[PDB]
């Protein structure tokens, strides 16, 4: 609503890493051929990043705009189009830390 | 992750690097749990680190490759932001305007600085939405979707449509661009006077502002959509208002070659 | 090893497929049509099967690869988009919903909403579609309201121009 | 420096 | 104003036993000058059919009552053997230049 | 060129201001109804398929043709921001 | 290194076959400069054309070779130089290596020669890259020809001698862009190789050995050799050139004709009579018109269209495939699921379009049916189908249509179905369907024509023969070229052509002016003198003398200084004619154009129209997958690029919104462009821009890396770009 | 008012016209000017068609003096040769002496051809174009009627032998191969220029974009003094600067302090019109001022930005600058375009220098 | 040329510190800011002694206030690193930085001087004063 008048780059707190994130990508499972759907919890999971469809859910318990801001009881999907799928962030929880090369080199 | 051809698929190189990290991160966890021989734990933590670099920026330290096929640096997030031609980079090379057009130019001697000859056929696509509605305001079409299919084929246009477009463009104006836009006058606004054919009728006097001769140089053309963009475009960007150059208080609407010779 | 997971069976399968193509390259001088491969492979092998397997064997390509003349060409600008309503579609849903919404109100809610909601709100059951009133009142109002609606929409032609 | 050699040397 | 070769469908075709191509002939026809005597003649269809080892000139068109051909010796085509050419060339009374695209007869 | 563009330029303190006026005037000319004008009677805006420009061709060609006259008033802060849109809806019909 | 054959017109392909490139192995010369290499080295004599280089980016890295140039044993362009022992010149030639060329004192061909005798004591020669006035006794070797100095493509230019080497380049590359006209004429003035070009290129068909002609079809010429043999010579009726130009062989020999060995039986795509012929010789006045010819614009006489003069046949090859989707094969049938039979007419053959059918933009060239969704049906579309006709073929209309721009009449079609003969069908590819379409291109205002010298220009106005410049005898000019385009550029050669051309018009003859040895200013004034009698001699006998007008322009002409005061008009006009200019009346007013104006037969070709020429206009359309900026392809034109250079342009102006629009609503504002359209559709003053996806793409790209970029408020506080999708759950 | 601003005492060159335009712009009003513009455009176009000006071959007239100037300089070359055949002049001296012979001889034929036209054919087609602001370059004309004389070798060392021919007569075979040598070199430089032009303008925008006219007359009066005279053409002699540079310096500026010069009192803060910058010069001619106090961007106080009084006049319009104009770029541009022209007509010139500056 | 050159000297060196250590190259006017208020509004004359610095157009821009602008050309990689660490608040002024945002240009009609300007008809003038008249209670 308010005009954007200042942009600001700032370092990332690991707690802020998690703040932006949804779920933890914990397995190298892209998509499995038989069903061009997201494999397990992996990189493309619908809980972690979102629904791959207009206003509809993954299973379809709720399918139009009337309840646009609520999530499905058995599976989780709050909807506006697949754009949420392209804007949301997930995070990987590192075992033993490593460091940014942007700062080290 | 997309479906190409034959069932070929296409995915942003980022995903091969992500899997890198995830597999190693995971293998790490299982390696700690299983029991942990030092050498093997570091060995992995090393790879892990390296991986974490990969997604962020590839090449600062070694360069990751997709399996034998392309010894190519998988675009790292950094390469994304920077790259040969990347994110802020081609951000600034350019993006493609939605209501644009481009044809060969041709001298429009009778035309006045004020206007410019624009192919009706071009006008149609350019001012399509502005026309659709104007069609509904008249009897030509019942609705938009109608007005749409009414124009989806060339043989189906009633001559009443041209009278609608010619009515839509009444006092609106467009912008014309030249090959190297070197100065601000490299883009000028004029009133379109719809004409037949393919070529774009340009005024002779402004041929000096745009470095444009007629052996084939093509000029692009844009459309001011907001009532504001239009306001500025025809008030402070139109041709006949900017007669004196910003470089020198010398005119730029000077009688070029033919006019002098005559006079 | 791959971007798209493939079970161990499919793997050995692909190795067998590969090895077989090798022995077949041995003498023909003709990279085997998917006929040979089926044969040489064994019991249940056919053309559809081999064309499929080798289609899965091709690893993906890079959405980001050097394209055209290798200067500065990145592969993903070319792929169009499908879910996103190109303007043309957004305009559709606007008239469609406003006009569909105008008709839905001028009618009797009883069997119009039933079929509007049963069809346009949840999933695609004549009997199970109406509340307490049985099938005979359903077909009754469905087919009589659906036609009055269609025939007056025939008069003031708004829908005729197939929005699709 | 380069990763293979270091581990090889490491356990060898 | 219009031509109909009987076995030919498009303007860019070639007729066997006929040295000239459709476009060359349709061109030679533009060269043909006719003259009718009264208003009653707005659109006259001239007919001509010649076969075998003969040269087809404009005099070969079957005579029509109120129309005269001033361009008899003009060359239409050179037929070899088994050369079958049977056409119907329209003719009208108009003014100026009208591209074949403009009228579409 | 355009009618009295000099005369216009002169009525403003800044060139870029004139452009904002005309544009915001053209806005309201259409929104609240196009008859929201100050000079319609004897010599007014006109187009020729008929003399029909009198109804809705170009919005700002009007704005300018009005501003050129001394009836409008453009200030930095002339009338309070939200009370303006209310009084305008109340007085001008056509929707 | 290997590329599409550039056969716009034979000459073109011939050149492309002999062109030399750097960019190769990478071992020899890459993109870094090596500046010295790009320039025309001294040794490039007779070995490479000095003109032959693409002004621009790749500037000196490419070029076609020269006339007599030949690769001896190992790729060393040896250029020929004849020997001259003492003051004696020989007809013997030595193809010399670059190196050895410097050891000798070589002389140019222009040296007055008596045969074997050099004729002037102080005659030019050039030792090693240095111009040196040598003596007959030092002249060791001599140049072979003026021709060997350049390339074929260049050698074809009339008076190359009088044209700036810079513009002569344009002239050479122009010919490489010449399109075959159905009516091909040779130049009123030629250099001498037009013959050898068509011949050595393989345009026209020549007779092997002497004999007589048996049959002369429009498709074959079976000649009978005196050896007791006869062979059928097919003629590529109408074939598709790589760049879509017609290649037809029109028989020039009648039935039963004794042919000399090596005589043209048929003419190639662009030959008149065994002579190269591109574009056509047109009478032309060289004066200024209103503005129709202002910087480089050309005014053309409608009359040029009356006759089918500049007209060219084009063919585009539309192709569609029946792909195998896992949703169900894409069938190719006359079936087009949703609306009319009116559009199905020309789709005569079930599925394909009927040959000879006139296709306009938006007609079905071929039909095809693929499946509706990715995997599932449609709930909303479920209701609609049921309402008026549940039983609705759920198949999608994916049919090859005529792309905007143009089509003509279908001339040929090809379909390859299931049981393939000996063809290669790609995988997934069920079947292919080609549709060759042809169209006549009559000259129009969009087009560009240009003579061999370099004067390039576009048609700006087609004038009615009614009022364009007309000579005293009713014959009017076809094209009016602006003079101004001549001083700046320096190619008087064209003005020399026009003059010889005028003579050839009344004298009804064509000529051959070699490269630098050709015609001379006095010889032309000579032919002009002969032309004056055909022009004005008939005028004398036909019964009339001189106009008030003709006398009047004479008055202003002597005051000018073109005619010797005191001589009779008859005599004055001769003088005036010999100068290459004659009196012209307006055409619109009938009055004369104060001052004599030159006119003559100048050859002018028409240039090929690239795909870009199809002016691209795009309203809305597709968008790239990762970058959300407009993208075209098949049928939607694709947006124009708004570059930084252009941004600044706007920036300089007070174009705030107009620049915003260009960055938001028009290209990246995802939610923007959508509400944008819809708003326009309802006649709503377009909405105020939402955040651009380039911005959001960035922020996230940025978030992908540790950095956190958060926008802020008036007081340092959050604000939100990602509308409501970033808050969690 | 149409008579006051026009000079009917001469043939209308593009400059006279240019001038007319300008004058009409300050005097009568913007749109009223536009009218005159098209008016001129119209009759210019018409009158051009009827005039019957046309290129022909005999119109490019070769002077009768060409054969003279040639032969005279021809025999003089013989001298230079006898002078070397004996041992007097070093290998080098000969060379530099020869080129001097031609460089002078060529320039001689050039003023010769013009004098020809000037005296005998005032209305030569090829000539009026060049005289009128129309089309034609003295150096170009010389290539047609007189002759193009010296072409350089690959490297840069000019050739010893000239190009005896004109375009009117057959430019022979080798004078044509030499023309090539330099031609390639030229096309090259042109594309570099184009690149490096964008180079420059790019850089310029990066440093200048933020600069924007947003103000109230910035109160810091620190001003620059514009010099009307230059020190060293010849060692030391004070001289009036040229009419254009001075214009460049003072046109539409804002006087920092008041200046009383020829009788008129230019007040403080006043924007000096071209008419005023024409007074100050007429005054410096008389000897009343050697410098001029004037506001300028180099001395502005507004951190990010420049003010009305310090920028000046020049919007595309001739009045004061209008607040909110994007000067930063307006500037960056005027400088990036001409750059493409920066030809090089161990020291540096042309664009290479504008980079080093 | 002046407008440009000026920007090649928008920066100077520091030899007598106050807020930030000495060897630093910073924007000339930004020091005129510090010194101005440090001697006039807040006491204690801590003269900030600088040294006019001449840096080339390339460098002048290569290093500037807004990181947005800097990320555009030199090293996107370093430009950010630093801008991050320090928590830089890019005040949008200037057209390059404000363009990436897709925000209205700071220059042009985007002038804070005229972004706000309303128009009236004498008829709506009396209409609003009537609303004021109505403010009179009872
Ligand atoms: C900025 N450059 C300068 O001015 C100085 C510094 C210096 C320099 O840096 C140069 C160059 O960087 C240019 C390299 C070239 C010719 C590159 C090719 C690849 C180019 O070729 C063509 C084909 O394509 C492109 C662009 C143009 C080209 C040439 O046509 C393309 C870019 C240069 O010429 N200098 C001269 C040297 C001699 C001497 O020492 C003199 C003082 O300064
Ligand atoms: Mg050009
Ligand atoms: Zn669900
Ligand atoms: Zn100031």
């Amino acid at each position: 609503k308010k005009e954007v008048r200042k942009v600001r780059i700032a370092l990332a707190s690991p707690e802020k890493i998690r703040s932006w994130s949804y779920g933890e990508v914990e397995k190298p499972e892209t998509i499995n051929y038989r069903t061009l759907k997201p494999e397990r919890d992996g990189l493309f999971d619908e809980r972690i990043f979102g629904p791959i469809k207009d206003y509809e859910c993954a299973c379809g318990k709720y399918k139009r705009q009337r309840f646009e801001g609520k999530v499905c009881e058995r599976c989780g999907v709050e909807v506006t189009k697949s754009i949420v799928r392209r804007y949301r962030m997930g995070h990987i929880e590192l075992a033993t830390p490593a460091a940014h090369i942007w700062f080290v080199k | 992750m997309v479906q190409v051809d034959g069932g070929r698929f296409a995915t942003s190189d980022l995903n091969d690097l992500y899997r890198r990290l995830i597999n190693r991160n995971n293998r790490l966890k299982k390696l700690l749990a299983q029991g942990a021989p030092e050498i093997i734990i570091r060995n992995e933590k090393r790879m892990l680190q390296e991986a974490v670099d990969a997604l962020l920026d590839n090449g600062r330290r070694g360069a990751p490759v997709t399996n034998p096929g392309s010894d190519r640096p998988l675009r790292s997030l950094t390469d994304i932001l920077s790259g040969k031609q990347g994110r802020f980079r081609q951000n600034l090379l350019g993006k493609r305007v939605d209501y644009s057009g481009r044809s060969v130019i041709v001298v429009g001697p009778q035309l006045k600085l004020h206007q410019c000859g624009l192919p009706k056929r071009m006008a149609l696509e350019l001012f399509k939405p502005f026309l659709l509605k104007k069609m509904e305001e008249k009897g030509i079409a019942p609705n938009v979707k109608a007005a749409r299919r009414m124009l989806e084929r060339q043989r189906d246009i009633k001559d009443e449509v041209w009278d609608a477009l010619e009515e839509v463009i009444h006092g609106k104006v467009v912008l014309l661009n030249r090959a190297p836009t070197l100065h601000r006058l490299g883009i000028q606004a004029f009133q379109p006077v719809l004409v037949e054919g393919q070529s774009i009728q340009l005024h002779p006097l402004v041929c000096e502002a745009f470095n444009a001769d007629f052996d084939g140089d093509q000029m692009a053309v844009h459309v001011p959509l907001s009532s504001f963009a239009q306001a500025e475009a025809r008030i402070q960007m139109l041709s006949a208002h900017n007669l004196l150059s910003p470089a020198s208080g010398e005119p730029l609407a000077k009688p070029s070659r033919d006019i002098i010779l005559g006079l | 090893a791959r971007t798209i997971r493939i079970p161990v069976h499919m793997v050995e399968t692909i190795n067998k497929l590969s090895r077989t193509a090798r022995q077949l390259q041995q003498e023909l001088g003709r990279e085997p049509t998917y006929e040979e491969i089926a044969e040489a492979m064994g019991p249940g092998w056919d053309a559809k099967r081999v064309e499929e397997t080798l289609k899965i064997a091709q690893e993906p390509v890079s959405l980001e690869t050097p394209i055209g003349d290798e200067k500065d060409s990145f592969y993903g600008d070319f792929i169009p988009d499908e879910h996103l309503p190109s303007p043309v579609d957004a305009a559709t849903q606007s008239l469609l919903s406003e006009e569909l919404e105008k008709a839905l109100s001028k009618l009797s809610e009883r069997e119009a909403m039933v079929l509007k909601l049963r069809k346009g709100l949840i999933d695609g059951e004549e009997v199970g579609a109406f509340f307490g009133v049985t099938r005979e009142r359903i077909r009754q109002i469905e087919n009589k309201a659906l036609r009055k609606l269609k025939y007056h929409e025939s008069r003031t032609r708004k829908l005729r121009d197939f929005l699709d | 420096k380069i990763s293979t050699s270091d581990p090889v040397r490491q356990y060898l | 104003t219009s031509v109909y070769i009987e076995d030919v469908l498009h303007e860019f075709s070639t007729i066997p036993g006929v040295k000239e191509d459709v476009v060359e002939i349709i061109l030679n026809l533009k060269e043909l000058v006719v003259r009718f005597l009264n208003p009653s003649l707005q659109t006259v269809t001239l007919l001509l059919k010649a076969e075998g080892p003969k040269e087809v000139k404009a005099r070969d068109f079957l005579p029509v009552a109120d129309v005269e051909i001033m361009n008899p010796d003009l060359h239409i085509a050179t037929l070899e053997e088994g050369g079958r050419l049977n056409m119907e060339v329209r003719v009208d009374r108009g003014v100026g230049y009208v591209p074949a695209e403009k009228h579409g007869i | 060129a355009e009618p009295g563009i000099d005369k216009l330029f002169g009525m403003v303190d800044s060139k870029y201001r004139l452009t904002v006026v005309v544009a915001k005037r053209a806005q309201q000319l259409l929104r609240h109804g196009f008859k929201n004008t100050v000079l319609e009677p004897e010599e007014r805006p006109k187009m020729q398929t008929l003399e029909g420009l009198f109804d809705d061709p170009n919005a700002e060609t009007w704005a300018m043709k009005e501003l050129l006259t001394g009836r409008l008033v453009f200030g930095e802060n002339l009338v309070p921001e939200d009370r303006l849109q209310k009084e305008m809806e109340r007085i001008y019909p056509g929707e | 290194l290997s590329q599409f054959k550039d056969e716009t017109n034979p000459l073109s392909s011939l050149r492309h076959k002999r062109r030399i490139s750097a960019l190769g192995p990478g071992g020899l010369t890459r993109e870094r400069a090596g500046f010295d290499v790009r320039d025309v080295h001294r040794t490039h004599y007779g070995r490479i054309c000095p003109v032959e280089t693409p002004e621009g980016a790749n500037i000196g890295l490419i070029t076609s070779l020269a006339a007599y140039a030949r690769v001896d044993e190992l790729g060393f362009i040896r250029t020929p130089y004849r020997r001259v022992v003492g003051g004696v010149v020989t007809d013997e030639v030595v193809y010399m290596t670059a190196t050895e060329e410097d050891r000798y004192t070589i002389a140019q061909a222009n040296t007055p020669l008596e045969g074997n005798r050099i004729a002037a004591e102080r005659v030019v020669a050039r030792r090693k890259g240095e111009p040196v006035i040598v003596s007959p006794e030092e002249v060791e070797f001599m140049d072979v020809s003026p021709k060997q100095v350049f390339s074929v493509n260049t050698n074809l230019i009339p008076f190359l001698e009088h044209d700036d080497a810079n513009r002569a380049l344009m002239g050479s590359n122009m010919q490489t862009q010449a399109v075959p006209l159905i009516r091909a004429q040779a130049p009123v003035v030629m250099t001498g190789l037009e013959e050898r070009v068509v011949r050595d290129s393989l345009a026209a068909l020549y007779a092997e050995e002497d004999g007589e002609v048996a049959k002369v079809d429009g498709n074959r010429i079976v000649v009978r050799y005196e050896d007791g043999r006869l062979v059928e010579y097919p003629l590529r009726r109408f074939y598709r050139s790589n760049q879509g130009t017609a290649l037809d062989q029109r028989p020039r020999v009648v039935v039963g004709q004794r042919v000399r060995k090596g005589d043209l039986l048929a003419d190639g795509p662009a030959s008149e009579n065994g002579f190269l012929a591109l574009g056509q010789n047109v009478l032309v006045a060289i004066m200024p018109f209103d503005g129709y010819n202002f910087e480089d614009a050309i005014v053309i006489s409608e009359e040029l269209l009356k006759r089918d003069f500049y007209t060219s046949i084009h063919i585009e090859r539309y192709e569609i495939e029946a792909r195998d989707t896992k949703l169900g094969p894409e069938r190719i049938t006359r079936d087009i699921p949703h609306l009319s039979e009116a559009a199905l007419r020309d789709l005569d053959e079930e599925g394909v379009v009927r040959i000879g059918a006139e296709v306009k933009p938006g007609d079905i060239l071929v039909g095809r049916t693929s499946f509706k969704g990715e995997s599932e049906p449609t709930p909303e579309e479920r209701l609609l189908r049921s309402i008026f006709g549940e039983k609705a073929r759920d198949v999608k209309d994916t049919s090859l249509r005529v792309p905007p721009g143009e089509g003509g009449i279908v001339v040929r079609t090809v379909r390859l179905r299931r049981g393939d003969p000996g063809v290669e069908l790609k995988p997934g590819v069920r079947e292919v369907v080609r549709v060759y379409v042809a169209q006549k291109r009559k000259l129009q205002v969009g087009d560009k024509l240009a003579n061999r010298h370099g004067n390039k220009g576009v048609v700006a106005k087609i004038l009615p023969v009614e009022d364009m410049p007309h000579l005293p005898d009713g014959t009017p000019v076809d094209v009016i070229l602006n003079p101004l385009g001549v001083p700046s550029r320096m190619n008087l050669g064209q003005i020399l052509e026009t003059h010889l051309g005028l003579a050839g018009y009344f004298l009804g003859q064509r000529y051959i002016s070699p490269i630098f040895d050709g015609a001379k200013e006095p010889e032309i004034k000579e032919l002009l003198a002969q032309a004056f009698e055909v022009y004005f001699g008939k005028r004398k006998g036909e019964g009339f003398g001189v106009d008030k007008r003709e006398v009047e322009v004479l008055r202003r002409a002597e005051k000018l200084g073109l005619v010797t005061p005191g001589k009779t008009p008859e005599e004055q006009l001769k003088e005036l004619f010999l100068q290459g200019k004659v009196v012209l009346y307006d055409g619109r007013t009938g009055e004369p154009i104060e001052g004599p104006i030159v006119v003559g037969q100048m050859f002018i070709m028409k240039l090929y129209h690239m795909v870009e020429d199809k002016m691209h206009a795009r309203s809305t359309g597709p968008y790239s997958l990762i970058t959300q900026q407009p993208l075209g392809g098949k049928a939607q034109f694709g947006g124009q690029r708004f570059g930084e250079m252009e941004v600044w342009a706007l920036e300089a102006y007070g174009a705030a919104h107009t620049l915003q629009e260009m960055l938001t609503l028009k290209s990246d504002d995802i939610e923007g462009r959508n509400a944008a359209y819809e708003a326009i559709i309802k006649g709503e003053d377009v909405p105020e821009p939402s955040v651009p996806e380039s911005f959001r793409v960035l922020v996230k790209e940025l978030q992908a890396l540790a950095l956190d970029v958060q926008t802020l408020d008036e007081k340092d506080n959050p604000v939100d770009i990602f509308e409501g999708l970033a808050s969690k759950r | 008012v149409a008579w006051e601003l026009i000079q009917l005492d001469v043939p209308q060159e593009k400059n006279s016209l240019k001038d007319l335009v300008y004058q009409a712009f300050l005097r009568l009003g913007m749109e009223k000017t536009a009218r005159l513009l098209d008016a001129l455009k119209y009759y210019g176009f018409t009158f051009s068609t009827t005039s019957g000006i046309t290129i022909g071959i005999d119109d490019a007239v070769i002077p009768e003096e060409k054969k003279q100037y040639l032969e005279e300089a021809d025999r003089k070359l013989l001298q230079i040769e006898q002078a070397y055949e004996m041992g007097f002049l070093t290998d080098r001296e000969r060379y530099d002496q020869i080129l001097q012979l031609w460089t002078e001889t060529t320039e001689k034929v050039t003023q010769a051809v013009f004098k020809n036209f000037e005296e005998n054919y005032p209305f030569n087609p090829l000539y009026v174009m060049a005289q009128s602001g129309a089309r034609g370059n003295p150096q170009q004309i010389r290539q047609l009627c007189g002759l193009r004389g010296l072409m350089q070798k690959p490297s840069g060392e000019t050739f010893e032998v000239p190009v005896r021919s004109s375009f009117r007569e057959g430019l022979t075979v080798l004078e044509y191969f030499i023309s090539s040598h330099g031609a390639r070199k030229g096309g090259a430089d042109t594309a570099l220029r184009t690149a490096d032009s964008g180079y420059l303008t790019r850089k310029l925008v990066d440093v200048t974009h933020e600069i924007v006219v947003r103000e109230a007359d910035c109160g810091t009066t620190n001003y620059i003094s514009v010099p009307l005279f230059q020190p060293d053409e010849v060692t030391r002699s004070l001289r009036l600067r040229k009419r254009a540079d001075i214009e460049a310096g003072l046109y539409g500026r804002v006087l920092a302090r008041e200046v009383e010069v020829l009788g008129v009192r230019l007040e403080e803060g006043r924007y000096l019109s071209m008419d005023d910058v024409h007074l100050l010069i007429k005054a410096a001619e008389a000897g009343e001022i050697q410098e001029v106090p004037v506001r300028s961007p180099l001395t502005c106080q507004t951190r990010y930005g420049v003010c009305q009084k310090c920028y000046g006049y020049d919007l595309s319009m001739a009045r004061p600058v209008s607040i909110g104009e994007a000067v930063g770029i307006v500037a960056a541009q005027s400088i990036g375009e001409p750059g493409t022209q920066l030809t090089m007509r161990d020291i540096t010139q042309g664009l290479p220098r504008v980079i080093e500056l | 040329i002046e407008i440009v050159v000026r920007q090649m000297m928008k920066y100077v060196e520091v030899t007598d510190p106050g807020d930030s250590r000495l060897l630093e190259g910073q924007v000339l006017e930004k020091w005129d800011v510090e010194a101005l208020n440090e001697r006039l509004i807040a006491e204690g004359k801590t003269p900030v002694a600088w040294k006019p610095l001449l840096m080339g157009v390339t460098k002048s821009a290569l290093s500037t206030k807004s990181w947005l602008s800097a990320a555009s050309f030199q090293n996107t990689t370093h430009v950010l690193t630093e801008a991050a660490i320090a928590g830089k608040k890019d005040e949008l002024i200037g057209l390059k930085e404000n363009v990436i945002l897709g925000r209205l240009i700071p220059a042009g009609t985007g002038s804070d001087f005229v972004r706000f300007t309303q128009v009236v008809d004498q008829k709506t003038l009396k209409a609003i004063e009537e609303a004021r008249k109505e403010a009179v209670e009872a």
